[PDB]
């Protein structure tokens, strides 16, 4: 099942964001990405890819130019989180 | 005939804005495969190092201006992506790719032989 | 009767096996003798897989997996005819008629696999063609 | 400490047998080298026009098999590596991987001009100028292509070197 | 290395020869020198020889093993790498490798005495003959390599003979000779590391409690290269070592943890508590029964002695080179022996080192 | 000094430390071989062979056949030794002390002038006396042949 | 030390390991039967053993056939 809730994404999101050069250390749902954190194209891609490495959710090309806030990413993970299929050994024994 | 993995048609893009978005997705594609490039080629540098070098590669040549020369730079960078992701370059070439690289005063160059 | 001679033969082959293992560990020249460049464990280049020179990174078909599974029945059929071999005389005609029935039941198994073409590897993933037809409007 | 090294004691390849051990470890060296001298199994590393001659040695006229030569495809089963043909830059990294997988002892024969020093394509942008930049070589066969006898002559000279190996006497006398 | 090693194109040696380097420093370039690297077929030589040849210096490598010298010729161009068959007991063959040599490097040094040589006969008898013979042929520069803990009065045979090796050279070659003391180097197939990776290491607690100052072998390989092209560094004593201090037992568990080697260490033989007499007896017994160089009695004593830095000597920075730490290179050199590979970066070695020290 | 005991002690160890499916398959062979050998001596030589021809020759090389199509991924030592040593204390599967520690004999008779192998008697009974067992077993094997196809064959 | 169910530790942690344990367990009943048939000098018991080997053979095939189909199911996408 999908064990991630909204708070779990939000709590762990900051730690990744605390790992990159951010104008303010206060980040929540309302906080933006390009404006509040002053991130350009290449800067913002690293954080977006980094959240792909932790939340294990792939962002497509359609949402690429349509990301403007950090709450959207947190809500996006819930709609797009699945557990990787476990082999026959893990599932039933 | 069936084209290989990670192939794209060679198209002469006639828009300034579309090329901007094509590049941005491409840069993410390199970062997505950051873990793989370490495990595939057995590179001595960790995953964060490769992203650092990839960023140094993408930051380097972002200021080009000619659209006819934009497509050429996007075409060949696609080949570099396709060659690397398909695991085509040998191990040695990737190791030496990241292993490449202040000058000296005139007296220093005069004595040994300069160029 | 009396298999002491066979027993010694079994011992000798077992002892002879270690001689195949051990003779190499004594005859070969040590690593320092040829090039000294490294031990087998250290020489990762040599102690690695061979892939025609270039480095690289069995989902077998149904039929291959199906032939293997069908080996188990047919092998138990053949290996259960052993009692009739050593007693073909004494059981007489009665055993012979039973024996033929014991096969005719298994022939239906043979017949069934023949019709469904379960053994064939089959080629459905590819080799498809179509006829071009004009669509005048 | 106390030390006294003589000066007139000769080198290994010139040192005659003196005691009975010097005859024992010479027997082991000849017996072991005779095995490698006869069971001479190269690797089919034909790359270019030089590879045609390497096939004609196996042909019935010359019959490399009579001398105990059986080409083995896998590097593990092959103790020699006859590098025949041009070694392009695109191949040189791959060639090193094939060479490094040969268990010791291992020999390399460079046949033809391309494998020796560049040959016809010495001034090419994508041709290694001599395979000796990549793998150590024990004998060079000159030709374009070397005649089927020239390769056999090159094989024979390398055989004459293997029969001169003195490894197990080296432990007794030089180690 | 970079692009050209020589500081100046024309260099005059102590013998008056005027050597002019040509080319831009490639394989087909030259430097006009002739550096005889004794013991070049060894672990250290294959780095000393490689750097000298690629930059155009002729290398004369005297060897006693015929099948080990073949791979040294790849590094140089045609005629750059030369070979001379020799033995330390053949004086004439020694003088064949020094007749045309402007640089003579000594690397011969053993830890185990054999049925033909003792520890003194090699660290002294070879060194004395090599140094004295080189002088008579007008060799401009001599460079020598000794132990990192040379001491004339030490009870360890290796350290005692290596120290006397320093004296006997300077009484034979003279004031021009140089002595370089390398700390235990780590590299591919390094004898320093090969003892740590071995699974069946009897007396592992006793052997690995010794302390060291590990140094990257490439830098020592360049350290001799820097000294070779310079005449300002005659008559000195150099000790080369790494800043961060490491101990074998600290490394052995650090090494094992990267390879991820529950029950297995307790069974396969990782930790073999054996009595001190047994270790002494086992080494003596193999010394007459073995045929390949095994663990020696001398390395039983050395395990009780820690590495000592000598203040009379000169460090890497004296040559303008900053030594590199084992943290930045320990992972890659055991990468052969190790889902998703975890690459233990330079900083993360401490975090591994932290995990070893925590009980 | 029954060396049969040592082999089982080894197998009783690698069974506890078995990690991947390679180890478990090797347990099956390392169980069959002590079975086959202890039957070749002692009790019955005919069934020591009938094990090898059927167990190893049909099922075990089919075990490793399917296992290559499944997957290949990935207390201490004193506890495992302690478990074995306590498990080894009692090894008398029966508890009739008189029946275990007293030996017996049989008296041979010359009446059976028609000496025949144990397999001939089995054939003389399985094909005549108990023919129904044989014909049902054929029917079961028929079910498997049709059974195995329907499960695996996708079409 | 069997009343503590020690044998469960000795079983592997895959479905294929469970299959092995069953066949070992069934093989224990045949060795007991051959023990009983030989001592009694009875060939009726040896007929039973022959049937146990044959029947337990079929059960092995059906089990692996189900397992192979089950394992194929996960990797049954077949998009290309
Ligand atoms: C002719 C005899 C040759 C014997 C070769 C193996 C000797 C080791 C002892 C195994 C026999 C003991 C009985 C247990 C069966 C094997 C189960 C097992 O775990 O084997 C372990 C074997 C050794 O590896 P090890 O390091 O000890 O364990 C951890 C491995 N990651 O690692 C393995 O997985 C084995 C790899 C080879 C498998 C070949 C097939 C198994 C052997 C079948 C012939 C042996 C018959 C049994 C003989 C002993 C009977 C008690
Ligand atoms: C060196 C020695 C090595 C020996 C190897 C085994 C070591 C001991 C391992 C544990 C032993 C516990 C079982 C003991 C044997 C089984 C019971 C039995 O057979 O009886 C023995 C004992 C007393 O029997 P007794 O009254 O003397 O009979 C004489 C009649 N003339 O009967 C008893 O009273 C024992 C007490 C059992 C009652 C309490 C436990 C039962 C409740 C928990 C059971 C666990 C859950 C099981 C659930 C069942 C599943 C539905
Ligand atoms: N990191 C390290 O390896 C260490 C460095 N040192 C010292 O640095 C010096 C460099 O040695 P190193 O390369 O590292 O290790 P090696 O023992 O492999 O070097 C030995 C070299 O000297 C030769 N040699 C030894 N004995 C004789 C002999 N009787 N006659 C002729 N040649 C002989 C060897 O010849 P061949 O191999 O061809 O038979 C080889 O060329 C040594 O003295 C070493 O003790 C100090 C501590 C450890
Ligand atoms: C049957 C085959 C007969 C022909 C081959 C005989 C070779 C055996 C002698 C030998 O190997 O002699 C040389 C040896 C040791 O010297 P090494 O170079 O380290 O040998 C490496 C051999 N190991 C692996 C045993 C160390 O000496 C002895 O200790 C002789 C005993
Ligand atoms: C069974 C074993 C039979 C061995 C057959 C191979 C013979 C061999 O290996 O002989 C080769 C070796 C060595 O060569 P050599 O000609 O004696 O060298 C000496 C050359 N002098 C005499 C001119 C100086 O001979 C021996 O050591 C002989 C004793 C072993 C028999
Ligand atoms: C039990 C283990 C298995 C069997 C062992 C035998 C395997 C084959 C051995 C190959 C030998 C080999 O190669 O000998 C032939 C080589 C080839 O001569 P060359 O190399 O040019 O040197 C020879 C010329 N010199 C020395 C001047 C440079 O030497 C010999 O003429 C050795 C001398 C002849 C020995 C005859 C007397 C001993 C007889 C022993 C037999 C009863
Ligand atoms: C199998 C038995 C191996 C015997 C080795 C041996 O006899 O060796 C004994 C000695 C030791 O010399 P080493 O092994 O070269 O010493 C160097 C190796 N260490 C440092 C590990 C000790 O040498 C001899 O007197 C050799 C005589 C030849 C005997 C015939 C073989
Ligand atoms: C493991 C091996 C790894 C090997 C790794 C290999 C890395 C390959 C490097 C690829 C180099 C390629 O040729 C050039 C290229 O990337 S095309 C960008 C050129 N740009 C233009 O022509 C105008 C449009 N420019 C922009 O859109 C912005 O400059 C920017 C792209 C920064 C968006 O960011 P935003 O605006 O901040
Ligand atoms: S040397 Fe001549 S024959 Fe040989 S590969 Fe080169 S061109 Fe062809």
């Amino acid at each position: 099942a999908s064990t991630l809730t909204k708070e779990d994404v939000l709590t762990r999101s900051v730690s990744v964001l605390r790992g990159f050069e951010v104008k303010t250390k206060d980040i929540d749902l309302q906080t933006t990405f390009v404006q509040d954190l002053g991130m350009d194209s290449l800067d913002l891609n690293d954080a977006l890819v980094a959240l792909e490495e932790e939340f294990d959710v792939v962002f497509d090309d359609k949402t690429a130019n349509e990301i403007k806030t950090v709450g959207e990413v947190v809500d996006f993970v819930l709609a797009n989180y699945l557990p990787t299929e476990q082999s026959i050994n893990h599932t039933i024994r | 005939t069936n084209p290989t993995a990670f192939a794209q048609t060679t198209r002469y893009v006639k828009d300034s804005t579309e090329m901007r978005t094509l590049v941005l997705n491409l840069y993410r594609r390199y970062l997505r495969h950051s873990r793989g490039f370490v495990n595939n080629y057995n590179l001595d540098i960790p995953a964060s190092q490769v992203r650092t070098k990839i960023r140094q590669e993408f930051e380097r040549q972002r200021f080009v201006k000619d659209l006819p020369l934009k497509n050429v730079l996007y075409m060949k960078a696609q080949m570099e992506f396709q060659e690397l992701v398909n695991f085509w370059k040998q191990q040695c070439h990737v190791m030496q790719y990241f292993e490449s690289i202040k000058g000296d005063s005139f007296v220093q160059k005069f004595l040994k032989g300069a160029q | 009767m009396l298999q002491d001679l066979f027993n010694n033969y079994v011992i000798l082959v077992g002892i002879l096996g270690l001689i195949f293992l051990g003779v190499n560990y004594f005859i070969v020249e040590s690593p320092r003798m040829d090039e000294n460049n490294g031990n087998i464990s250290d020489y990762i280049e040599k102690s690695g897989p061979f892939e025609c020179g270039f480095s690289s990174f069995n989902p077998i078909p149904i039929a291959f997996i199906l032939v293997a599974l069908l080996f188990l029945p047919f092998d138990l059929e053949v290996s259960s005819m052993l009692p009739y071999i050593v007693s073909i005389y004494s059981v007489g005609i009665y055993g012979l008629i039973i024996f033929i029935l014991f096969l005719l039941i298994l022939i239906v198994g043979f017949i069934y696999e023949f019709n469904t073409k379960s053994l064939s590897i089959t080629t459905i993933l590819h080799k498809k063609n179509k006829a071009l037809v004009k669509n005048l409007y | 400490y106390s030390s006294d090294l003589p000066t007139d004691i000769p080198v290994l390849s010139k040192r005659p047998h003196t005691n009975l051990l010097d005859y024992t470890f010479t027997t082991f060296d000849k017996m072991k080298n005779w095995a490698r001298k006869s069971s001479f199994w190269p690797m089919t590393f034909g790359l270019a026009c030089c590879a045609v001659e390497m096939m004609h040695v196996s042909a019935p006229r010359y019959d490399q098999d009579r001398l105990g030569i059986i080409f083995r495809a896998s590097p593990r089963q092959s103790d020699i590596m006859i590098v025949a043909g041009t070694v392009t830059n695109k191949m040189a990294p791959a060639l090193r991987q094939v060479y490094d997988q040969m268990p010791y002892p291992r020999w390399v024969i460079s046949m033809g001009s391309c494998a020796n020093g560049g040959g016809y394509y010495h001034y090419s942008y994508s041709v290694v100028r001599g395979v000796d930049r990549i793998v150590p070589v024990d004998i060079y066969v000159p030709g374009c292509p070397p005649t089927s006898e020239a390769l056999m002559y090159g094989v024979f000279q390398l055989q004459k070197k293997m029969m001169d190996g003195q490894t197990h006497r080296m432990w007794y006398r030089s180690y | 290395v970079s692009t050209f090693p020589l500081k100046s194109d024309i260099n005059i040696t102590k013998s008056g020869k005027t050597l002019l380097s040509v080319g831009q420093g490639g394989r087909s370039s030259r430097t006009g020198f002739t550096a005889t690297v004794f013991g070049g077929t060894g672990f250290l030589g294959r780095v000393v020889v490689s750097k000298l040849a690629k930059h155009g210096t002729n290398v004369v490598v005297p060897f006693r093993n015929d099948r080990a010298r073949r791979q040294l010729k790849v590094n140089g161009d045609l005629g750059v790498v030369n070979f001379v068959e020799f033995d330390i007991r053949n004086l004439k063959s020694i003088e064949d490798s020094v007749k045309y040599s402007d640089i003579v490097i000594n690397l011969i040094g053993t830890e185990h005495f054999s049925k033909n040589f003792s520890i003194e006969d090699v660290n002294i008898g070879a060194a004395e003959r090599i140094a004295k013979a080189a002088k008579e042929a007008g060799v401009s520069r001599l460079i020598h390599v000794s132990s990192y803990n040379a001491n004339p009065s030490s009870s360890s045979d290796f350290y005692a003979t290596k120290g006397i090796g320093e004296q006997v050279v300077r009484d034979n070659f003279g004031p021009d000779a140089t002595i370089v003391r390398p700390a235990p180097m780590y590299f591919r197939n390094s004898p320093f590391l090969n003892e740590l990776l071995q699974i069946k290491a009897l007396g592992g607690n006793v052997i690995f409690k010794k302390e060291v100052y590990p140094v990257h072998a490439l830098q020592v390989g360049e350290a001799i290269e820097r000294i070779a092209f310079d005449d300002a560094t005659a008559g000195q004593t150099y000790e080369l070592f790494g800043k961060e201090r490491y101990s074998k037992k600290e490394l052995r568990e650090m090494i094992k943890h990267i390879i991820h080697i529950g029950y297995y260490p307790y069974s396969a033989g990782f930790y073999l508590p054996a009595p001190e007499p047994f270790l002494y007896a086992f080494a003596l017994i193999r010394q007459y029964i073995s045929s390949q160089p095994r663990f020696n009695v001398d390395q039983l004593k050395r395990s009780h002695i820690n590495q000592e830095i000598d203040q009379s000597a000169k460090t890497f920075t004296d040559l303008g080179m900053v030594p590199d730490e084992l943290s930045e290179y320990l992972y890659r050199y055991v990468k052969p022996h190790i889902q998703n590979r975890t690459v233990y970066s330079k900083e993360d070695i401490e975090k591994l080192r932290d995990y070893v020290n925590t009980p | 000094m029954n060396l049969e005991i040592l082999d089982l002690s080894i197998l009783g160890f690698y069974s506890l430390i078995s990690s991947n499916s390679f180890e478990s398959i090797a347990i099956l062979v390392a169980t069959i071989m002590p079975v086959i050998t202890e039957l070749w001596y002692n009790y019955s030589q005919l069934f020591a062979l009938l094990y090898t021809l059927i167990y190893v020759g049909a099922v075990v090389i089919l075990f490793v056949f399917i296992l290559s199509v499944i997957n290949e991924k990935e207390s201490g030592l004193f506890i495992l030794i302690l478990v074995l040593l306590l498990d080894d204390l009692d090894d008398n599967e029966s508890n009739d002390n008189d029946y275990n520690n007293v030996y017996i004999t049989d008296y041979a008779d010359w009446f059976n002038n028609y000496n025949e192998s144990d397999l001939s008697v089995i054939g003389n009974l399985l094909f005549t006396e108990y023919a129904l067992l044989l014909l049902i077993i054929s029917f079961i094997l028929l079910m498997s042949i049709i059974g195995l196809i329907l499960i695996v064959k996708k079409d | 030390m069997d009343l503590i169910l020690l044998m469960l530790v000795a079983v592997g942690l895959n479905i294929i390991d469970i299959y092995i344990m069953i066949e070992i367990l069934i093989m224990g009943c045949t060795v007991n039967t051959i023990y009983s048939a030989s001592l009694d000098n009875d060939m009726i018991g040896l007929i039973y053993s022959l049937i146990q080997i044959i029947i337990a053979g079929v059960e092995s095939a059906i089990g692996l056939s189900i397992l192979v189909n089950y394992n194929r199911i996960r990797n049954s996408e077949e998009i290309e």
